[PDB]
């Protein structure tokens, strides 16, 4: 991959780095394998991120996945719209789904 | 169903040339292009009026009249 | 009345919102249509909405907006003291 | 059905006048004439004739909507020259030109034989 | 869901929509028959007693007229069957249900209506015929065309909702959408194609047409601009006339690739005080793009001025294009002989490369790409070779197209089409794919009963070597149809599934609102955000800007 | 009338993609004639 | 006489078919305008297509030059051709249908198809030959 | 007389081909627009059906009858029914034609426009008669009958203009061209390799000299010398189409002049 | 460096230059003290929250951190005097507009931003190695325990 | 030009749309997904005409 | 009014580009070796060839006697006298940029309805060129 | 529509003297936008027009079967033999002014079809009209003077606009609006109101002085009564018992 890291002069230059991409997820175990940078490991499944790193980490991961889906087709949406959706999905301490088993099980009035 | 009176595009009278067109095709053994020009139809708007007309009234006249006098 | 915040500690915006302007114009326009006394000079105008707009521009709408807070408390803001900048 | 009657194109209605002349405030000595029950036929002809007058500074016409048979004509003349007089002169020029054309065609036609 | 969350309503209308270049952005054309059925209850006041009296006298069969009279006691009088006693005497506080007249605010909607710009408020314009009429620039927010679409009209019934409708939902207030903090409306189609043609350097206009073009702009101040060329003949450039429609005091600068102050290719954009200095006006300027002319105008001068900009540009460009003309025919899809020869050999070279990889694979000398099977790697190579062949052939065809080519003209304006359309029409349709793969062996070891078993050549697995101009062969026709069927199925399934997703999203977030304490809360009062968007701003007022301290070297930062 | 007299229908638990235009359909059902709605690929024409 | 043969999809799995007898059957400059045809250079053909055009149905056999169109457009026309007014029957004056539409002056297309000869589209046509201009005239 | 000039190249009873010189383009365009849309003409406008046992509909037959060209030489002696003092129609503003056809024979019998009979008082005018413009003497093929079918109807012909309905138009296609060599550069010729080889030369190119092959563009030249061919449907002579088009245009300008005068007094 | 932010400062500077007809040759009358203090006190008027306690004041400061960074980068002493050549009148005009523009960009209380966000996310979904598009979106909204193509990125 | 091929029931023309089914008396072998104890299955829907 | 800049140039080259009526010409002054001209010219009305000598003049107004949307443009009348009478090609445009090229070299950019001009020269000969509207007069 | 998926409605009609014309005097019967061509890649539409133009000029039936030896270049040669531009372009004139159009127009015959959808069978408006017996809301169907559905998606859009009063008016005054009397003790719609005698009573609560009238949609009244049939008690109360 190509990542832009600040140069010793002070400018941003793209230097290549070797990245391992995987089929399957074992985040807890892989994060401990020596040689990797455990402060940068990322997982496609934000559920594993929430289980290992916490709700706030899952909140950031959930936004990243949603942002990627929107931008994969080239469309752009403002940050606040996606941020609000992810905040609602994480406001109760866990990942609440947008199905009838998630947000529809709150305490918001039967008529709603 | 029957021949239009006028050309749709320019309004030239073409409803007085159907029988002349058919007679040229049948007895004079003319090609349809030559017959169209012999009738004085020069603009292709008028040519397609006579060239693409389907005479359905002949089919309708095969049914016996609903009300005979 | 513990839910009426005194005027000296109101923490809401000093600006009229778009929804506040829309309802004030509609509220005063409806009143004008019902033969309400107009407090602005008319140089020739029959549409109640345009008369209301003239009143809002000259700050002659005798209404106050009771802004509600998510805990039930409210703040009273006069249409004359609210800045119409939008 | 909402099809307007086709005679509304040329037949002038009740309480409706052929001409409506109103001064133009955007420039001096300018006027806007609204023609009723007319189309590009007169607007183009009148506007073109006006543009041949040296005492006319602006001449343009537009048909705002093709649904309604009316066009506006904006004329601005030099100071001391009345736009109505400019329209009068242009209309006279068209009439005289058309009269000459009719005579020329008739005299030329009388010389033919096939018809 | 069927009777409470949504229901059928009174005082509404539906019919087919048409496009009117001569209507203002916020105007809607209403058929006269509809205007006679729909009514507005107007209260009798000293300011409208005489007008309402005449409307009552007119009766319910003449627009502008009236249908009912409501007294202060609540009694409603049908003006039909009421003339027996003569015209009624009106009193203050009464209501006259009269026909919807011109400039009445109405809500204009198109279903599915997936976002708030699909319901916008327009000003009524009563018109002949039986179709609704709307400006062309408002077709993109509605996602509407004129192939038969129908739209719904709703008439507010009170001064409250009537001012609410015109002060919150008016079309000019929706020009800059908050979804992507950029304009949602722009110049499109004919007006986008003509504006590109009108602003070329070769475009010069004479006095007679300039005067008519100036008069078509309603807000033209009556001052004739000095022609760009004074002698030997007074000629106005198209940029000069289009500048009359741009409000004064507007500045806009954009640089494209290779753009300089002396723009040799007339690209980029430079506008000072509402006058265009250089640059062709195309979708990057008058389209619904970030930082374009519409974005700058609507934020600098306001929404109402921007609405007038739409009409002024459309009127001046539509008039100019009406007398210039623009067409397109079969001749625009034909490349010259040398180009077709280069295209033919380009495809032949790609086919030879495919043959080379196939024969080495059949020799077992090809090594599978890491993490992939031999066959998958082989297919990846074949598809890459054939994909690049089509693109290269399309590039050869596109370069040959002259500046007078009409399809090329449309693409450059951004009005319609793209590079791929030119390539497929003129050079090569290319590889057909189903399920992101080549045509599969439906038959035993072959695609059709016209090849031999175990055939992997491009012609066997769905590579269309011909163009649309030259015609597909029967094998190509069937393979192309298979790919087309894939798109039709995808369109149907995704439409149903995305619709459910949209409803689920709306119902999950429907009760969230920004409160007067700047917090984002739901119906429970639970805090979702302690400040909206974490910055407290509205997306409709956000623009992309460069942070000048983060980037650059340290020396530049010091300097 | 002619098209309606030569239509075929397929009732859509199944594990397959019946809506697609299969290779075996060649010369047997029209590759182009199908509804654009929920019957796309399920209603075929000889 | 053994000159033609009925073949089903299952038997179609065991036969080799030639698209045309013009070029595929004979043992084996070119016009730059003609489409590129693949020979397939096989000497074991067992059958030959009567004509490739017969792969289409009733609705797609009215489209002129369907092989110069994008496939979805052909699908749209197949659906839309069934919504066009024409002469559905010649005895519409003795039938009592719920609804019926009859074109005043049905014309036959100037550009026709050979398959249309058997659909009776020249005897009962649905449409007219309009003089069409492709232009941006008034923005309407 | 020293104004617009006329030169007739080919004259016939159906077509007149002339060159209109020393004129403006606006005047030439208005002449053809008026010749197409504003020359009054007599045409069948209302039809009363007494018997219709044909295979065609009454509205179908009425539309055909309105499109039959009638003589309009003395159309100016007729009045507009809207401007006439009569209940429905009279001899001062209308012409009445009757059509009676019966299927007496076993073969198909054809109803032509020659079968229309004028039953009004023409008052010595020259209007109403259907135009017969073929060899056999028949007119337009109105309808076909089999044995036992009858068509009985009465037609009322009124004067109008093609602006109201195209049936009142006396002119077919009008040819109109200027500057066949494109010396004013009002067209930018689309081409592939060479535009001169790809665009056929107009027949009118023989009446003008070609460009001098290297001279600078003439920016002072204006369009004139228009080549026009007017076709007539036969209701009025083609020469009258041109003459009456000038008359109609002349009257329209005079009406504007008169309206301007009327406003001056008030 | 390109990020969405409320107020467009480049346009404001351009308007000031074209409105007051900056000479660009004669030196300005601005002072270094005026520039530095003018920007500093302008940053105080960028009010999103108006509470008079510590918690709200800290939130107010945090809300305008990025905008103030953009503000300070554009209205720098060297940039104002050397790049823009602004006059004292132009500088004061610029400060007033930034305050006016900023106060107009604030979110309006009573705005239904929830429905707005849902429609803004769902509308693009209608026009839509790993799963992408609608299937991936549908997999995210429904928190699927088993996703089609889970993956890890290891640096 | 009428071609037949339809029925008249209660005065209404009714066309019978051909119904597509899978042929009988043919052995078909399918693979089953991972979450199932059965990996492959050979099925025949025996039919007597 | 008065001439802000007059000089003589020798056209080094002419470039039509993608246009059929406008050519961008490169020219250099005949008396000064530090003055060059890039100019877009409507060559349909004023053809220009290489090796040509052009007298280029810039003026703030066209009326003869000094008189230092302004006013509505009107067609010239008979008896109208102005600077344009002495030249063949005249254009009216605006100056939109002043660029410092060197210590004493200054370049002024003009736009005549989209036809761009660039006048490079020493600081002491382009000192009367302001950021305003001006006329460009060219005489062969 | 044509035979190539190109369908459209009539935007406007023009008379002959307003249409663009050729030097021969031929005017179009129909004008379509060039923008319909490129994105859809219906090259057959343009080939048909070129073929039909040659067919009309020669008096023949054009062969448009898919897979044949007929090419565009062959048709182009035939068209030029007839004295026309080989690609189907013609020099046209503006109908309003008579000046030549700077561009040349692709012009020729094409087979168009009149579709079943006519606007006069779709246009319909309703101020007031019949209501359904059950829900007492506007009836369905244009043929029955019915109303239009203001559905959930429309409601969401109006919520996004903040037009609260308009949303209420659509759901109440443009549709079922019903007034009921509720009891202050029990929130049930069980109050017998003799409005002529100015008497109210809620038997079961034995009260006559604690009555209120509320404005709710008739569907809401129907919903609550249906819930009552299911033994559920939706009790409507006009004052709050718990703080926010
Ligand atoms: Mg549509
Ligand atoms: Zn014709
Ligand atoms: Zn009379
Ligand atoms: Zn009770």
């Amino acid at each position: 991959y190509d990542r832009k890291v600040p140069s010793p002069t002070g400018e941003y230059v793209k230097e290549p780095e070797w990245v391992l991409e995987t089929d399957g997820v074992n985040l807890s175990e892989v994060m401990t394998v020596p040689g990797i940078d455990p402060t940068r490991i990322y997982t496609n499944s934000f559920i594993d991120i929430m289980e290992v790193l916490g709700i706030e980490a899952g909140r950031a991961a959930l936004y990243k996945e949603v942002y990627n889906v929107i931008a994969s087709d080239g469309s752009y949406v403002n940050y606040r719209h996606m941020a609000l959706l992810v905040d609602v999905m994480t406001t109760q301490g866990g990942l609440t789904s947008v199905t009838r088993h998630g947000f529809n099980r709150s305490n918001t009035g039967a008529l709603m | 169903m029957i021949v239009p009176v006028r050309c749709f595009s320019c309004g030239k009278v073409v409803g007085d040339k159907w029988e002349s067109y058919l007679n040229l095709l049948q007895e004079d053994e003319l090609d349809e292009g030559t017959a169209l020009s012999r009738l004085g139809l020069k603009r292709y708007c008028c040519r397609r009026m006579i060239l693409t007309h389907v005479d359905l009234i002949e089919k309708f006249l095969r049914y016996n009249p609903l009300e005979k006098r | 009345k513990e839910k009426a915040i005194p005027k000296d500690q109101r923490a809401t915006t000093p600006y009229m919102t778009k929804y506040e302007r829309a309802r004030i114009l509609g509220t005063r326009a409806l009143q004008i249509s019902m033969n309400a006394p107009v407090f602005v000079d008319l140089e020739g105008e029959t549409d109640p909405l345009r008369i209301a707009m003239k009143e809002l521009a000259e700050k002659k709408i005798p209404l106050v907006i009771r802004r509600y807070l998510p805990d039930g408390s409210f703040e009273d803001w006069s249409v004359e003291e609210l800045i119409v900048d939008l | 059905m909402n099809a307007p009657d086709r005679f509304e194109l040329f037949l002038l209605g009740e309480g409706e006048s052929k001409l409506k002349i109103d001064p133009d405030t955007k420039a001096p000595n300018a006027v806007v004439i609204t023609f009723e029950k007319e189309d590009h036929t007169l607007g183009n002809l009148i506007r073109a004739e006006l543009l041949n007058d040296r005492k006319v500074l602006f001449a343009a016409y537009k048909v705002e909507h093709p649904f309604f048979a009316r066009f506006k004509l904006r004329i601005q003349t030099t100071e001391g020259y009345d736009p109505k007089d400019a329209l009068k002169n242009a209309c006279n020029s068209i009439i005289n030109k058309l009269g000459a054309l009719k005579t020329n065609f008739e005299t030329e036609w009388n010389l033919q034989t096939l018809a | 869901r069927g009777n409470l969350m949504g229901k059928r309503v009174d005082f509404s209308a539906r019919t087919v929509i048409s496009g009117d270049p001569n209507l203002e952005l916020d105007q809607v054309g209403v058929p006269k028959s509809i205007a006679k059925t729909l009514t507005y209850p107007e209260v009798v006041t000293p300011y409208n007693i005489d007008r309402l009296t005449q409307l009552v006298r007119n009766g319910p069969n003449e627009h502008p007229g009236a249908k009912y009279v409501i007294r202060d006691s609540g009694d409603r009088i049908d003006l039909r069957y009421s003339k027996r006693a003569g015209d009624i005497q009106l009193q203050y506080g009464w209501k006259v249900e009269r026909h919807i007249m011109d400039n009445d605010p109405v809500l204009f909607n198109r279903q599915p209506s997936l976002h708030k710009m699909s319901m916008m408020a327009h000003r009524v314009k009563v018109i002949p015929y039986s179709t609704f009429r709307l400006n062309l620039s408002v077709t993109s927010p509605y996602n509407a065309d004129f192939d038969g679409d129908e739209m719904n009209l709703h008439v507010p019934q009170s001064e409250e909702t009537r001012a609410e409708l015109s002060q919150l939902c008016a079309v000019p207030l929706q020009i800059v959408s908050p979804q992507s903090n950029k304009p949602c409306m722009g110049i499109v189609q004919d007006t986008l194609c003509g504006i590109r043609k009108l602003t070329l350097r070769d475009t010069f206009i004479e006095l007679d047409q300039v005067l008519n073009m100036l008069y078509w702009v309603p807000d033209w101040d009556g001052v004739i601009p000095t022609p760009a060329i004074i002698k030997p003949k007074p000629l106005w450039s198209g940029k000069q006339i289009l500048s009359v429609a741009i409000p004064n005091g507007i500045h806009l600068q954009r640089f494209d690739e290779g753009t300089t102050l002396l723009s040799p290719k007339d690209n980029g954009m430079l506008i000072i005080d509402g006058q265009i200095i250089f640059g062709v006006v195309e979708k990057k300027t008058v389209g619904s793009s970030n930082g374009g002319l519409i974005h700058v105008v609507t934020r600098e001068k306001g929404p109402q001025v921007c609405a007038k900009l739409f009409g002024n540009i459309q009127k001046v460009v539509n008039f100019w294009l009406l007398h210039n003309g623009f067409s397109t025919g079969i001749g625009d899809t034909i490349a010259d002989g040398p180009t077709m020869r280069e295209i033919t050999e380009t495809i032949a070279e790609a086919k030879k490369k495919v043959l080379d990889v196939t024969k080495e694979a059949q020799a077992n000398l090809l090594t599978a790409k890491h993490g992939m099977t031999l066959r998958e790697s082989f297919e990846d190579n074949v598809v890459r070779f054939l994909n690049e062949a089509r693109d290269k052939a399309g590039r050869l065809a596109e370069v040959n197209l002259k500046d007078l080519n009409n399809v090329k003209q449309m693409v450059m304006a951004g009005s319609k089409g793209s590079f791929i359309n030119i390539a497929q029409m003129s050079a090569c349709v290319g590889q057909q794919s189903v399920e992101g793969k080549r045509i599969a062996f439906g038959f035993v070891d072959r695609t059709l009963p016209h090849f031999s078993k175990d055939d992997y050549s491009p012609e066997s697995k769905g590579f269309v070597e011909n163009s649309y101009l030259r015609g597909l062969t029967p094998q190509e026709f069937f393979f192309h149809a298979m790919g087309g069927r894939e798109g039709l199925i995808d369109t149907a399934v995704k439409t149903a599934e995305t619709g459910y997703i949209q409803r689920r999203l709306v119902k999950a977030l429907e009760d969230i609102m920004v409160h007067y304490d700047n917090t984002t809360r739901n119906s429970l009062g639970n805090v979702i955000q302690f400040i909206y968007g974490e910055d407290g701003m509205d997306a409709a007022h956000i623009e992309k800007q460069s942070l000048d301290t983060i980037g650059g070297s340290d020396a530049a930062f010091e300097k | 009338t002619l098209s309606h007299l030569r239509r075929t229908n397929t009732p859509i638990g199944k594990l397959a993609k019946p809506r697609q235009l299969h290779n075996t359909h060649w010369g047997l059902v029209c590759p182009a004639e199908t509804p654009e709605g929920q019957a796309c690929g399920l209603v075929k024409n000889l | 006489e053994g000159l033609v043969e009925y073949i089903d999809a299952e038997e179609e799995e065991s036969i080799l078919i030639a698209m045309q007898p013009e070029d595929l059957e004979p043992a084996e400059d070119v016009d730059p305008a003609k489409r590129i045809r693949v020979s397939h250079h096989a000497t074991t053909f067992t059958h030959c297509e009567i004509h490739p055009s017969m792969i289409l149905g009733v609705a797609a056999s009215i489209i002129p030059f369907p092989d110069h169109n994008q496939s979805p457009r052909n699908t749209y026309q197949s659906a839309m051709g069934k919504q066009a007014m024409g002469v559905f029957l010649t005895n519409y004056n003795v039938r009592m249908d719920t609804m019926a539409n009859i074109l005043y002056y049905p014309q036959k297309p100037l550009g026709t198809t050979r398959a249309m000869e058997y659909l009776k589209f020249r005897e009962l046509p649905a449409g007219q030959n309009a003089i069409v201009a492709i232009a941006c005239y008034s923005g309407y | 007389s020293e104004g617009p000039q006329v030169k007739i190249r080919e004259a016939s009873k159906d077509n007149v081909d002339f060159i209109l010189s020393n004129v403006d383009l606006a005047m030439a365009n208005s002449l053809r627009r008026v010749m197409i849309a504003e020359i009054p003409t007599l045409a069948i406008d209302s039809v009363e059906v007494e018997t219709n046992t044909t295979v065609l509909a009454d509205e179908f037959i009425a539309h055909r009858l309105g499109l039959i060209p009638l003589q309009s030489m003395d159309i100016e002696q007729l009045e507009y029914s809207r401007d006439c003092f009569c209940e429905d129609h009279c001899d001062k503003c209308s012409v009445v034609l009757t059509l009676q056809a019966f299927g007496e024979s076993e073969s198909t019998t054809n109803v032509y426009s020659k079968d229309l009979v004028i039953v009004s008082n023409l008052m010595g005018r020259n209007i109403g008669h259907p135009i017969i413009q073929d060899k056999e003497g028949n007119g337009v093929l109105i309808c076909k009958l089999r044995k036992g079918q009858e068509l009985k109807l009465t037609c009322v012909a009124k004067k109008g203009i093609a602006k109201e309905h195209a049936k009142w138009g006396p002119a077919a296609a009008i040819e109109f061209e200027y500057d066949p060599w494109n010396k004013l550069k009002h067209t930018d010729y689309w081409y592939e390799q060479d535009s001169a080889k790809e665009w056929p030369q107009s027949k009118n190119c023989e009446y003008e000299d070609p460009p001098n092959e290297g001279d600078p563009f003439d920016y002072k030249a204006q369009a004139d010398t228009f080549y026009m061919n007017v076709e007539s449907v036969g209701s009025i002579p083609v020469d009258q189409v041109v003459v009456r088009g000038i008359d109609t245009l002349q009257k329209k300008v005079a009406s504007i002049l008169l309206a301007l005068t009327q406003m001056d007094q008030d | 460096a390109n990020w969405p932010l409320p107020v467009n400062i480049r346009r404001i500077i351009q308007n000031a230059q074209q409105t007051f007809h900056i000479d660009h040759t004669k030196p300005s009358d601005l002072t270094i003290k005026d520039i530095v203090l003018g920007v500093k006190d302008l940053q105080e008027n960028l009010l999103v929250l108006r509470g008079k306690n510590e918690i709200i004041q800290n939130a107010q400061r945090d809300a305008v951190t990025l905008f103030c960074c953009l503000l300070r980068s554009r209205l720098a002493t060297r940039r104002v005097l050397q790049e823009y050549r602004l006059t004292k009148q132009a500088f004061d005009w610029v400060l007033s507009n930034i305050e006016a523009q900023f106060l107009r960009s604030v979110v309006h209380p009573g705005e239904m931003v929830g429905v707005l966000a849902a429609q803004s996310i769902g509308e693009p979904a209608t026009q839509m190695k790993v799963t992408s598009g609608v299937p991936r979106l549908k997999e995210i909204l429904n928190v699927a325990k088993n996703m089609k193509t889970p993956s890890l990125t290891v640096y | 030009f009428d071609m037949g091929g339809y029925f008249i029931i209660n005065g209404s023309e009714k066309v019978l749309i051909a119904q597509e089914r899978s042929a009988g008396n043919i052995v078909q072998v399918f693979k089953k997904a991972a979450p199932s104890p059965i990996s492959h299955v050979a099925e025949i829907r025996s039919a007597l005409e | 009014s008065n001439t802000l800049f007059d000089d003589i140039f020798q056209v080094s080259e002419v470039d039509p580009g993608r246009y059929n009526k406008v050519c961008r010409i490169e020219a250099a002054s005949t008396t000064q070796d530090q003055c060059k001209l890039t100019l877009d010219i409507n060559v349909e009305l004023f053809p220009v060839a290489a090796q040509d000598s052009l007298t280029v003049t810039i003026a703030s107004s066209l009326n003869l006697e000094d008189t230092p949307a302004t006013r509505s443009w009107r067609p010239p009348q008979a008896g109208d006298r102005s600077l344009a009478d002495d030249y063949d090609y005249v254009m009216y445009g605006t100056a939109y940029k002043f660029e410092e090229v060197s210590k004493d070299l200054i370049a002024v950019y003009y736009s005549f309805g989209g036809l761009l001009m660039r006048l490079e020269g020493n600081y002491r000969n382009l000192n009367n060129l302001k950021q305003e509207n001006a006329y460009l007069l060219i005489r062969r | 529509a044509s035979r190539h998926g190109q369908k459209g409605t009539i935007g406007i009609t023009y008379r002959r003297e307003d249409m663009p014309f050729t030097a021969e005097g031929i005017v179009p019967d129909l004008i379509i936008n060039p923008h319909a061509i490129p994105s859809r890649m219906t090259v057959a539409h343009l080939i048909e027009c070129l073929l039909s133009k040659v067919a009309a000029l020669s008096g023949n039936e054009g062969d448009a079967s898919p897979f044949t030896d007929i090419t565009v270049e062959g048709i182009s040669k035939l068209l030029r033999e007839h004295g026309y531009q080989s690609r189907g372009f013609e020099v046209m004139y503006n109908g309003h002014t008579g000046k030549k159009l700077m561009a040349q127009i692709f012009f020729g015959p094409t087979y168009y079809q009149r579709l079943r959808h006519m606007v006069d069978d779709k246009i319909h408006a309703r101020a007031r009209g019949p209501m359904q017996v059950l829900t007492r809301q506007p009836v369905e169907g244009r043929s029955r003077d019915g109303g239009l559905r203001f559905g959930e998606m429309e409601r969401d859009c109006m919520i996004a606009h903040g037009a609260a009063s308009f949303l209420k008016e659509r759901l109440m005054e443009a549709s079922d609006a019903f007034r009921v009397h509720i009891c202050g003790i029990c929130g049930l719609m069980t109050v017998i109101a003799k409005l002529n005698h100015n008497q109210f009573e809620c038997k079961g609560c034995d009260n006559k002085i604690d009555i209120y009238q509320i404005h709710i949609p008739y569907a809401a009244k129907l919903l609550f009564q249906e819930l009552m049939a299911m033994n559920i008690t939706p009790r409507l109360y006009t004052d709050r018992s718990r703080d926010f």
